[PDB]
């Protein structure tokens, strides 16, 4: 959530890594107790819709140094969670670091 | 699917095609510096047109009483129409124009360092170097029979060099909606007779200049240059292919 | 927006899985509930003027005390607002009405209006008077069909049911 | 996602009015032809997988510069990466065809495909023509005149249905190049 | 369990909502296509013996070498196990079909099946010779109605779409 | 997460067998029962929030203790988790109404209760007394015989159902104590 | 454009001293070289479009998707686009050969090649492929080891040059992919 | 930089040639001066302070009106700045001797030197007392080849034709 992609291409890219990991997470149709869940009560789900909001907005007023450490330690960690000496992934980490924050999946 | 919620980035295709997308979000920082770069070019060249003050010649963008504000329209619908290029067209002009900003930096390495590292400000380099030194087509003015014969066969020689096809491409466009064409072609001669109005010393200049251009252009060819040393409209009807026209 | 498809499309998308038979019988209730509803659709779409106008003169009849000069509702104006919000109510029962679902009702209407309402100083009791006395004044047989009114009657509970 | 219902509420919200009999008779089109929209997204569903691989191995076939070296299909990883790809797409098709708009379509998979296709250099007239074989191939199953497996439909007529079907095919081509 | 009304149920419980009439126009779908399949339920409990031992008569009878003597059905208590696998297979269609849907018939047979059978090094073109012969061998009116018929066609096709 | 259907389908799974003409014929009493079921959650759902007023509210009203200092109910904060609290039990009650079985009821929302209350030292007998009133308000709801509103049904009987329903909200009330 | 020499003096003004015996050392390596650079410039200049033309269509030769409709050969344009570029770039290598230095192919040549070949959709490993052969052939050229056109030179030691030009072709190639 | 292989180079990049023959021949021509200026490039390197100090020393034996309390040059850090800036000339020379031709002299030394030097009060002519002061110590044979010499008169004398 705080990383935020520099390009179309890692928008299409990261969203389509966060889908596949959910998906991997549940292969069955119904939902699973606990998960995502933003509805509890009634009246949840539109302040759930206003508090990710916000928190992208302070995702988008960081500082340089701020976003430069976040892109590193990203795709470094997720390397070292996700990436085993396989050039393909290591390449598609060290390109866009966005991806390896969807990647991060805790 | 795509991952921002809000304000998800689009960087533009000039954009994208030079290498400004960057780790850093430096994306947002080079395509700004190249905005305010390239204007820093034009009002330098803007203060040698008009060194004493007050507005030139060149300068007077309108006679009638509200085709000031057209010449507006216009400008504004033509950087529209170098917005909505292909691919192949934006790298073709992105190349050109750097080769052409590093032949006008006469060898100058900080310079060609700068055109290779910024190609948008090297662009309105090419254009503005070309529109205050006098050496452009606009600023062509025949002066024998043969001068106007020649720049007529030149012309249509280099518009066959621009549209080999049929299809008139987008670089022409003559008119956004109706009526556009008249008040165009009204200001047109206003240009063409507003430079017959120039000084004299900035004549004679304009045909020297125009020569250098001429020589340029014509590279290494005896020919072309002694074409050149025969008739100065020649070296300004040297149009660059970055232009369509 | 909320709806049959939407909700079976959207678990299918969430799943990965292909459209299979659970989500042909979801929109075989679709099809076969749409054509009560879109007749009260269309009834509503025939006279919600006399709806709102019955609403918000009951809606003065039982709260005599907002023409009153603090509460809100107390110039001509804010009385057009009150006419106006119905008005906006009724036509967001229309649109749900047509969708299947309170989708629009709720993305459009309800969702974020307890910050408004308890902003502006404004009773939802009002409200619930208005929504009340039409679904009293609703009818079984004599202007709808009895099917197809249930469908309208879930619609105006809800509203009621989301605003207090 | 926006269905026919949502589009007709949404254009009828735009227009700030009620929806209307016009546009609730267009519904009535939709609703009143129901199982023969079911009956064609059961075909597709059905044959499904087959659809993906045929195509793609036509795709192949026309080109074997793919699973040449140094092409996209050549490696395994590349070549599953391919079949997901184009079974993703057929995926969303079908949405597409429940659904009766295409906006699903146009949110979830096409808004950004384009450009990031371009930046992995996947080739797109290579996809474009596999979009083409699955096009085909859904339209021949869809009206029920694929030659090797034709099982007993209810018999009637099913041509708009089979021209939508076409029109979102045609979306997803012209979307990839 | 992936049904219709696990998936308006689940839906509303990861919504946090009461069922609106979305998911009752969802189950007025599952309540009227429930003739259909469960007429075909009761028919495959019918003649079910008959189904699997054509199914892997003809299964063996397309694929020869499988009681070679490399391969895996070689034994009598082999061609016993690939006959009482389908019966597993024929089962879960009986009960998927009364379900709706095809929720037992994945969580049951379908998920994991890859790395069991690629492991015990089960060819998956048997099954779907089993299964492609008895879809061949089904009928239009002569067992079952034809619109039944449909549902049995569509869990069929899944197996096969699910497994190669 | 089990309805009607997959509870038929688990027990011939434990029996190891096919469903049959028995099991299905319970099935088609459950299938042509139908549109009661719809128009019992329809009444239940309509009313839902007004139900978990009345009944929290009563169960306020018989013993002062709750908004006495020390009860549970005794600030805004813990009476507006009281009332959320009500509302979502109320919301798996629905949920167990269309499913037809607890299944949805004993996983997704009885499991792990009386331990959290107990850790929170949440009065259970005024949590039963408050699932109590939502009991008795709800059957008369669901037998449309509430004093205040009474809206037009095609007649007939539903009784079997409202058995089921108290059903529910014993098993809940005999969950959180 | 920053040849040896420059090079050398630009270090020196980072390092922000006189210029010295060391670098010197390595200049007098450089002009003592001479003309074996000179010799090699001349060899691969005079083969040059004869390189380029078996370098392209042994590009084609490994991979016939190129020239499979959909392919970025199919047709004459594109097909005189790929010899042209194949050309600069081999035009560009001269140029960095005759220098000593890579920075007139780092700026001229090679400042944005990546971004234009995927906005154009190039496959950049059938570039890299084509690079690899003119450095193979320019290298059997530049050694006189071309089993078709061996001339007549005075002999030698050229290794260290086949290193650098094999340097710079690994730089293009590098760069493209 | 302005040199001999770049200005052969940028004229066929301008061009859109293959280095032929006469960029080639120019090479060779450098390639040939080479050595000459690369030995009074060594002995520039061998002695550059003693230039500085003799050429700063004998600038203000010219000028002194220089330390008189008016102009720049009257306190010793600006002697030292004086003495600083006839260093970053020496090395100029030095490296435009190096690369052959004015590049990096003309890029880093001339290009805008006099809107500084017009600017900061600085008289060029004590600048060109110093470079001829240098010119006229110079030698025929004792210290330097006479040739290689001839190169770095020109260096020095295009400083001064540069400067005024
Ligand atoms: C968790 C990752 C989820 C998966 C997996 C999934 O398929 N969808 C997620 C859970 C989910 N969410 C809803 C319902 C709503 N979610 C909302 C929040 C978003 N809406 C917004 O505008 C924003 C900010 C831009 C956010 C974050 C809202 C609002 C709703 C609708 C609320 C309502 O009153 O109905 C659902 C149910 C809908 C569905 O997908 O079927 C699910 C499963
Ligand atoms: C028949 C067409 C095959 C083949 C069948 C064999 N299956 C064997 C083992 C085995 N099979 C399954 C799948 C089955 N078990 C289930 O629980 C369900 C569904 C609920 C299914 C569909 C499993 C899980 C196993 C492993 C456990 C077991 O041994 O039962 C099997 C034994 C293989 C061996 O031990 O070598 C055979 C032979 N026989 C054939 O000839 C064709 C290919
Ligand atoms: C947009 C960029 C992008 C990526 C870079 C990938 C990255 C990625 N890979 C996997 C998933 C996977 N990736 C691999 C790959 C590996 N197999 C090995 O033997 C090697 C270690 C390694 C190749 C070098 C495997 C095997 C899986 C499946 C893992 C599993 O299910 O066990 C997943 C989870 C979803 C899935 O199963 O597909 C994701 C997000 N996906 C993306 O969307
Ligand atoms: C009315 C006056 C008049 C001229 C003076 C010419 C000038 C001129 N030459 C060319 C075009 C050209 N001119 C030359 C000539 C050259 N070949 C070389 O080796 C030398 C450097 C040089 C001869 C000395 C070449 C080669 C082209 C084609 C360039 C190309 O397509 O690459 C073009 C573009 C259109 C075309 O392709 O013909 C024009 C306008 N045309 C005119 O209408
Ligand atoms: C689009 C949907 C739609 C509706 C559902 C109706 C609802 C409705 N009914 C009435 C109006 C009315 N509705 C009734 C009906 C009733 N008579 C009784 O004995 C019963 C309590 C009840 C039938 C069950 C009566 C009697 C009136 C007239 C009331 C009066 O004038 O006193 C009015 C006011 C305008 C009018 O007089 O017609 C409206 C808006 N109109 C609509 O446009
Ligand atoms: C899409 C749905 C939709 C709605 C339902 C309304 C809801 C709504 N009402 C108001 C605003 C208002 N609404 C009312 C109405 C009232 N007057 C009273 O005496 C009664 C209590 C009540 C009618 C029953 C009034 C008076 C205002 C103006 C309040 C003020 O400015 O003091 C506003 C603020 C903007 C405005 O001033 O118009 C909004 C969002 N608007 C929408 O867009
Ligand atoms: C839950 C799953 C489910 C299905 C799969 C369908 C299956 C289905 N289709 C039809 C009905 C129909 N289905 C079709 C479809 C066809 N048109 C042709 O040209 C092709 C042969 C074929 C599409 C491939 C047609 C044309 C009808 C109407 C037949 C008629 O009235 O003549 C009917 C009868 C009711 C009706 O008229 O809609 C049913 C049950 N319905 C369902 O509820
Ligand atoms: C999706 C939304 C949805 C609804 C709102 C209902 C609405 C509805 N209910 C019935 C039908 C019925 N609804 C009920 C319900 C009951 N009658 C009583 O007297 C009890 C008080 C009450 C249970 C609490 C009954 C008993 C019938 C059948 C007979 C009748 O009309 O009353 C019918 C006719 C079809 C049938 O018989 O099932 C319909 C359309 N159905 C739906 O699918
Ligand atoms: C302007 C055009 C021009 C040329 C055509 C060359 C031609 C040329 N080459 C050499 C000289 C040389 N040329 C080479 C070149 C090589 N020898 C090998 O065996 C390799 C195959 C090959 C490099 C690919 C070598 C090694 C020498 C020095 C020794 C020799 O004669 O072979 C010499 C003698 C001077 C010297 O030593 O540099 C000359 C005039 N020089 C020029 O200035
Ligand atoms: C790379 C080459 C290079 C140079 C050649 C110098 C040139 C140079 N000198 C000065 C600046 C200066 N240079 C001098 C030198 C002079 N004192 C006098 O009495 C004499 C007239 C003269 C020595 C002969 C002085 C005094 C200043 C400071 C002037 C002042 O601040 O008033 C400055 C402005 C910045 C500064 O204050 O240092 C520059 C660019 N700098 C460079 O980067
Ligand atoms: C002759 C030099 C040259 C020019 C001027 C050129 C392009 C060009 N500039 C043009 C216009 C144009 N360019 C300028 C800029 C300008 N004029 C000057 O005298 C100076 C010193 C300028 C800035 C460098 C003005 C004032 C105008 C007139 C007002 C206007 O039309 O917006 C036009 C005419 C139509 C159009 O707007 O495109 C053209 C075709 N291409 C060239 O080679
Ligand atoms: C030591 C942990 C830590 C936390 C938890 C933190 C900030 C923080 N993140 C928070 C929330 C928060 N942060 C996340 C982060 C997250 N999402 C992911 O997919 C992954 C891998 C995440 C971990 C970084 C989630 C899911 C949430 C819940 C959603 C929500 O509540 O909006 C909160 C709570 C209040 C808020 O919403 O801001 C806080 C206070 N800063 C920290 O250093
Ligand atoms: C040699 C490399 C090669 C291939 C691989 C095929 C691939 C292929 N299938 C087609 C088209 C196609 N493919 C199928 C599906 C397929 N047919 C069936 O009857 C069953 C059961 C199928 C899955 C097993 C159908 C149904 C069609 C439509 C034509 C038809 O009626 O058969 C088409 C025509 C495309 C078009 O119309 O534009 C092609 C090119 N062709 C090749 O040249
Ligand atoms: C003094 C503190 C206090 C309360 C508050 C009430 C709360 C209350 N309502 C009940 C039950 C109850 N409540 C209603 C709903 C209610 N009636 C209507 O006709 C309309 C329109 C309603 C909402 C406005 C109904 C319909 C019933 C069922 C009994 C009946 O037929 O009225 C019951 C009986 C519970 C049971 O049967 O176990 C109680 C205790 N009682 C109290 O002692």
């Amino acid at each position: 959530r705080t990383v935020r992609p520099s390009s179309k291409a890692e928008d299409y890219m990261a969203g389509s890594v966060r889908m596949q990991v959910y998906q991997k997470g549940n292969a069955s149709g119904v939902y699973p107790v606990g998960g995502c869940e933003d509805g509890h009560a009634k009246g949840d789900a539109d302040l759930r819709r206003v508090i990710a909001l916000a928190s992208e907005y302070r995702a988008a007023q960081q500082g340089a140094a701020a976003v430069t450490g976040a892109q590193y330690a990203s795709s470094k960690m997720a390397i070292q969670l996700y990436g085993h000496s396989c050039n393909h992934e290591e390449g598609q980490f060290c390109d866009y670091p966005a991806v390896a924050a969807a990647m991060c999946r805790y | 699917v795509l991952r921002t919620v809000l304000r998800s980035p689009v960087p533009s295709g000039a954009a994208t095609v030079y290498g400004y997308v960057g780790r850093g979000n430096i994306s947002v920082i080079l395509a700004k510096a190249d905005e305010y770069m390239a204007k820093s070019v034009r009002k330098q060249y803007l203060a040698k047109s008009n060194p004493y003050g007050t507005f030139g010649v060149q300068c007077t963008e309108g006679s009638v009483k509200f085709a000031a504000d057209f010449s507006r329209i216009r400008a504004l619908n033509a950087e529209f129409r170098a917005k909505l290029g292909s691919a192949s067209k934006k790298t073709f002009d992105m190349y050109e124009n750097r080769k052409n900003a590093i032949s006008n930096s006469h060898g100058c390495h900080h310079e060609e360092t700068q055109f290779v590292g910024y190609k948008g400000v090297s662009s309105m380099y090419n254009v503005s170097k070309s529109e205050a030194s006098g050496s452009c087509s606009r600023y062509a003015s025949p002066e024998t029979v043969v001068e106007a014969a020649m720049l007529r066969f030149m012309d249509i020689q280099v518009k066959m060099a621009a549209n080999p096809t049929g299809v008139y491409n987008i670089s022409c466009n003559e008119g956004a909606a109706r009526g556009q064409a008249e008040d165009v072609r009204v200001a047109a001669l206003n240009a063409a007779f507003r430079q017959g109005q120039k000084s004299l010393g900035k004549l004679l200049d304009e045909k020297y200049q125009q020569k250098k251009q001429g020589y340029s252009f014509a590279h290494g060819c005896n020919y072309e240059e002694g074409l050149i040393n025969k008739y100065p409209a020649l070296g300004a009807a040297f149009r660059s292919k970055s232009y369509g026209y | 927006m909320k709806s049959v498809i939407t909700t079976t499309i959207s678990a299918a998308d969430a799943a990965g899985r292909f459209p299979s038979s659970s989500d042909l019988e979801s929109i075989q209730g679709n099809i076969q509930r749409a054509s009560a509803r879109l007749e009260a659709a269309e009834k509503l779409s025939g006279n919600h003027e006399a709806v709102v106008k019955e609403a918000g003169d009951a809606c003065f009849a039982k709260y005599s005390y907002l023409k009153n000069s603090g509460e809100a509702g107390d110039s001509q104006e804010k009385i057009n607002k009150c006419y106006r919000d119905v008005d906006h109510y009724m036509r967001l029962i229309n649109y749900s009405l047509v969708v299947g679902g309170t989708g629009p009702l709720d993305e459009w209407g309800i969702a974020g209006s307890r910050e408004v309402y308890r902003t502006l100083n404004l009773p939802g009791s009002a409200y619930i008077a208005s929504f009340t006395f039409t679904r009293d004044r609703l009818c079984v047989p004599r202007d709808m069909s009895s099917q197809a009114g249930v469908e309208f009657v879930a619609a105006l509970d809800y509203v009621i049911n989301s605003l207090s | 996602m926006l269905d026919a219902f949502s589009r007709v509420v949404v254009n009828s919200d735009s227009k700030a009015a009620y929806v209307g009999g016009s546009d609730l008779q267009s519904l009535k089109t939709f609703i009143s032809d129901g199982n023969k929209r079911l009956d064609a997204v059961n075909c597709i569903v059905s044959n499904a997988s087959c659809i993906v691989s045929d195509a793609i191995s036509g795709m192949i076939c026309e080109n074997p510069g793919l699973i040449a070296p140094g092409g996209n299909c050549y490696t395994n990883r590349r070549m599953a990466a391919c079949l997901r790809d184009g079974e993703i797409i057929l995926r969303y098709v079908s949405y597409a065809l429940l659904a009766g708009d295409s906006s699903v379509l146009d949110d979830r998979c096409l808004n950004g495909l384009k450009e990031t296709y371009i930046a992995l250099g996947v080739p797109t007239a290579s996809t474009s023509r596999a979009v083409s074989i699955m096009k085909a191939a859904s339209t021949a199953f869809i009206m029920n005149t694929a030659s090797g497996r034709k099982i007993e439909i209810a018999a009637g007529d099913c041509q708009a249905l089979q021209s939508e079907a076409a029109a979102y095919f045609d979306k997803v081509g012209s979307a990839v190049d």
